[PDB]
């Protein structure tokens, strides 16, 4: 739902959602993304699951 | 004034931003799936415009690049292979 929205708001008024009570697998994240920028700082994307 | 036990001269044609992509410890489609420079890189890259030999009227498409690999590319390793990237759980072998 976060990555399949239709009206990602503008940067001046940034939409903010919260994720809790989850099993977070990021393979579905990799799926719906012809990635251009995955620069991750806090965590390593490979070691994320 | 330096002596090298060996020198490797890797050559390829790449786009403009992808030059800034190529560096020790970088990210992106080329820096992860096509060319990963090792973090402790002892060497340096060279880049200059070639708009006369890789261009022609009616266009040219000889060159290639990969954006779909099962994982990141380990430094200094070639991954020349034509295998359809699996999406979902269906093999769909032989056809895109
Ligand atoms: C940011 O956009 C999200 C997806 O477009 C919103 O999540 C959904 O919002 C709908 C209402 O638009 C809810 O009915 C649904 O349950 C889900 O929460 C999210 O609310 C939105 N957040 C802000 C702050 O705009
Ligand atoms: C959003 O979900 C619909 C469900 O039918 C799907 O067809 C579409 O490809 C999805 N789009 C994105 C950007 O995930």
């Amino acid at each position: 739902e976060v990555f399949n929205a239709t009206r990602f708001a503008s940067v001046y008024a940034w939409n903010r959602t919260r994720i809790s009570n989850c099993v977070a697998d990021y393979s579905v994240l990799y799926n719906f993304a012809p990635f251009f920028a995955f620069k991750c700082y806090g965590v390593s994307p490979t070691k994320l699951n | 004034d330096l002596c090298f036990t060996n020198v490797y001269a890797d050559s390829f044609v790449i786009k403009g931003n992808e030059v800034s992509q190529i560096a020790p410890g970088q990210t992106g489609n080329i820096a992860d799936y096509n060319y990963k420079l090792p973090d402790d890189f002892t060497g340096c890259v060279i880049a200059w415009n070639s708009n006369k030999l890789d261009s022609k009227h009616s266009g040219n498409y000889d060159y290639w690049y990969r954006l779909f690999r099962k994982s990141k590319l380990k430094p200094f390793e070639r991954d020349i292979s034509t295998e359809i990237y699996q999406a979902g759980n269906k093999p769909c072998k032989g056809v895109k």
